[PDB]
């Protein structure tokens, strides 16, 4: 249930 | 009854510059637009958590280090493992981690 706004980070 | 802890080791001689091997993304409540914390996105299939073993994608954080993140924004916890990770983690050659998913 995110805000369409979500965002991935490689680590 | 479809939920359990997962406390894993991974080792990142290697990985230290990838940082790892994974990607994290994090939720926010619908209502509530609070953090619901950071989701294993997608394991690099060849980095030290996919090397780990113990490491699959949809796995949420609790823990990284000794460091919960539950007291701390999706950005900021996936930031506060990623220092853990390359800093803490790295300078032993492994970052402690504990993250919890579902029976599925």
């Amino acid at each position: 249930d995110e805000d369409q706004h979500s965002q991935i980070t490689k680590v | 009854g479809t939920r359990e802890f997962l406390t894993f080791e991974v080792p990142l001689n290697d990985s230290g510059s990838a940082g790892l091997g994974v990607s994290v993304k994090g939720n926010r409540s619908k209502e509530n637009h609070a953090d619901l914390g950071i989701f294993v996105k997608s394991i690099i299939n060849g980095g030290a958590a996919s090397k780990d073993g113990r490491l699959r994608v949809n796995d949420q954080l609790i823990a990284v280090n000794g460091e919960s993140l539950l007291g701390k924004a999706n950005q900021e916890a996936m930031e506060t493992l990623r220092r853990s990770m390359s800093t803490e983690g790295n300078k032993r050659g492994m970052i402690q981690l504990i993250v919890a998913r579902r029976i599925s």
